[PDB]
């Protein structure tokens, strides 16, 4: 996967 | 160690206490108020956005 990221609280 | 969202660009970067990069992410479909600082390991192949921010082109 590219150009995505996990997002934090 | 989070849900995946599409990244639009990288707004800023900085070093954490352990000397590794963290990036301020602009999330596609969201405004500046929702930007978050994320460590490298949370970015999945965002090299293009990192290069754009550093000026490599
Ligand atoms: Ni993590």
């Amino acid at each position: 996967a590219t150009k995505v990221a996990r997002k934090s609280a | 160690g989070g849900d995946l969202y599409e990244v639009e660009r990288i707004v800023d970067k900085r070093k954490n206490k352990k000397g590794k990069w963290e990036y301020l992410i602009r999330w596609k479909g969201y405004g500046s108020t929702e930007d978050t600082w994320e460590p490298e390991h949370h970015l999945l192949h965002c090299e293009e956005f990192i290069d754009e921010f550093n000026g490599l082109h």
